[PDB]
């Protein structure tokens, strides 16, 4: 971190040089409130989970996939073939349907296809897998910092990016809990209790969802997307709008679950907020 | 203490 | 023979098994040796989940081969 | 893509030049000064990693072990010996970068490189390959060839290219595919190890820029194995460096066959090789 | 106490060894049962190599652990 | 030999 000789507009085309390396649609950078150049300068951008010491990867000898059709996909009108969604133990609808959007009825846990599917990756239970399909922006707050707005139109239930960075265990998340500023970049991987155990922290590696603000009134939430539907301590992350969203309309996330029956200044001017995150 | 939280699948998240 | 199978905990349960036991005998001899009921066994092989109503020879299982149990959940 | 309405030659280029846009790292141009096709197939999807296949077993995290380095100061490439991701390596063990980040010419056809486990950061100097292509390639179209891949900076020798990538599958499915016998192909055996030549990388659907290198009897790069997981060797990364320094603009290229032996002197199949190279072997297999 | 390896080629074995085994002995009860030389041996635990001089219970490998082992590269 | 590409093997290097 020197960008000390670095002037606005150099740090800012930095950043940009940044973004523009990102795979997928594009991201960009505005500012309509102050004269800050960019986000610190020290984040990269990563695609994908960087495990650390110390966390177990999912062991792939306790992955299985199903046999559906390989030319297109498993299809969604007969979810009993698919071998790959015999774990929800339910009615047992795919999450998703057929444009790619996961249901307004689906549960928090995502059960996606794998390397052992003999599907292709057009499959219409991959979409997690296949990337983020939104042009997101980054934009300077008035009262949380930096944060993300959608370009397009995003319906309810379209897909928008995974939460990635460093996974780490409770240990090292607890030797970094260092929150020196509001500033927190910690993602507990706490959906199934029986597993927990990993936290993913974004202050230096992670995803532009790491931008996400929370709200008590959210319009995006978060998913479990399993690929290894036998391991439960590392998955993806995912965000997925629950409200349909505008174009240029921030995406926010609740930091925290309903847990009903069980700064630190929340600035995000809702009806029901709560004057903390406390996330 | 102060971490984002999936907040469980206990609710259904809907 | 003798085969292994592995849970995610570390578990190596050692099972005496021929190669015409049918994956229902398998499973029936999990709960044997584990409590495991049958019902929520998955066994796996080779990335692909086995299947009751054939025997091990039919997915080319031979001695000391590994399996591995992933314990059926339903509410997460 | 239900593209039931026609592309012309313009939505077509632009299309194409959104998805190199797209793709992860540096930018990546497309050029036509040959002829009128406006770009390589629509019908591709460029992927930022191995997309694995049915029947092809992963590798596996049980057998892959870290290196405590972190107490030297992050892989000091001073103190090779101290490394444990350098124990499968020779007894003069050696990084296979330099203090630049170019491959040694010394170094073996085995990049051993660091993982998950390690202790290091991922600056640590024997990560090249995990942090990507890093030189900006331009697509164009060759005079014999089909597309070709050139770079618009200078690319000292041992310098990082990109990785070839696509979907990992196996000899039966790779079986049942080669059709494309019937000229061009985009299977890349995985065989840096006769004891482990199990699964082969097709760049046809799914791939990387690297899917565009042609072949040449006399290569400006090569193939190096870039292993995270040292326990496995059916699975690695087909990681590409520079054997010579590539000008600017000059097509990248690399042997179809690999290396060539030494000791047989005999020990075409789908064309015969337009590289124009004065060693021109005349025959390329692949 | 007993305690298992896994190899490549998914055979596991078994075998008897003390907490006070070193690993060089475990790499000779492996060429005891299975014919593969010490030096051409790495075994791992955790997501760690296991250092042939070092014992068993410095690396805490308690009774039915499972060591993964990996035979070396020769040819370069 | 096939008409695929190849590495070329583990004891030839670079050249
Ligand atoms: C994960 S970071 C992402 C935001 C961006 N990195 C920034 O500069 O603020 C979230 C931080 O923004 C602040 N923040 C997020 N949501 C907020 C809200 N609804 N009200 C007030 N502050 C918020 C918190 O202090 C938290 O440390
Ligand atoms: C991986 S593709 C090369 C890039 C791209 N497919 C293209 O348009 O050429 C390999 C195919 O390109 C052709 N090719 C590659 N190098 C060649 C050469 N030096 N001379 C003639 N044809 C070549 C061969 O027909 C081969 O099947
Ligand atoms: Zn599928
Ligand atoms: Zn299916
Ligand atoms: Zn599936
Ligand atoms: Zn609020
Ligand atoms: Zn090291
Ligand atoms: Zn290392
Ligand atoms: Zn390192
Ligand atoms: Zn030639």
């Amino acid at each position: 971190d020197s960008y000390t000789h670095l002037s606005f507009y150099e740090k800012r085309e930095l950043f940009r040089k940044k973004l523009r390396e990102i795979e997928g649609p594009e991201v960009t950078l505005v500012n309509e409130v102050d004269d800050e150049p960019c986000p610190s300068l020290d984040f990269q951008f990563i695609s994908q989970y960087r495990l650390t010491q110390g966390v177990i990867p999912p062991d792939p000898n306790f992955q299985s996939g199903c046999n559906c059709s390989s030319l297109g996909g498993c299809d969604l009108n007969n979810p009993s073939r698919c071998e790959c969604l015999d774990d929800l133990d339910e009615p047992t609808h795919f999450a998703y349907d057929a444009q790619g959007r996961v249901r307004a009825d689906t549960g928090a846990v995502i059960y996606e296809c794998n390397s052992f599917c003999s599907c292709s990756m057009e499959c219409p239970n991959r979409v997690v897998q296949r990337g983020r399909t939104l042009p997101l922006e980054i934009f300077k707050t008035k009262e949380k910092g930096w944060g993300v707005r959608s370009l397009r139109f995003a319906p309810a239930g379209t897909f928008i990016t995974c939460y990635l960075g460093e996974v780490i265990t409770s240990a090292e998340a607890a030797k970094r809990d260092k929150n020196d500023d509001g500033i927190t970049y910690l993602f507990d991987l706490d959906m199934f209790d029986d597993a927990s155990e990993y936290t993913v922290d974004a202050q230096n590696y992670g995803d532009v969802s790491r931008f996400f603000n929370h709200s008590c009134s959210p319009n995006i939430a978060i998913y479990s997307a399993v690929r290894n539907h036998g391991f439960r301590t590392i998955y993806d992350l995912a965000f997925f709008a629950i409200k349909d969203i505008q174009p240029l309309e921030e995406l926010t996330f609740d930091y925290a679950g309903a847990k009903d029956f069980s700064r630190r200044q929340c600035k995000c001017g809702s009806a029901n907020c709560r004057g903390w995150l406390f996330g | 203490t102060a971490r984002l939280s999936t907040g469980g699948c206990a609710p259904r998240k809907q | 023979m003798q085969i292994f199978v592995k849970t995610l905990t570390g578990k190596t349960i050692t099972l005496e098994v021929e190669p015409s036991d049918t994956i229902e005998n398998v499973k029936a001899k999990i709960q044997d040796k584990e409590g495991i009921p049958p019902d929520q066994q998955r066994l796996i092989f080779a990335g692909k989940q086995l299947e009751d109503g054939r025997t091990l020879s039919d997915y080319n299982i031979q001695k000391e081969s590994t399996l591995h149990l992933v314990l059926r959940l339903r509410g997460c």
